[PDB]
């Protein structure tokens, strides 16, 4: 839970977790 | 902004 969605600047689709403070790849 | 995962 707690999401956001981003486009990594290399060219790729990335998603941040706001609900624990850390960045993950790939929808989770 | 968030950050980038490595």
């Amino acid at each position: 839970s707690m999401w956001t969605e981003h486009k990594s600047p290399d060219g790729r689709t990335y998603y941040y977790n706001t609900e624990t403070k850390q960045s993950t790849w790939e929808k989770p | 902004p968030p950050p980038l995962p490595p």
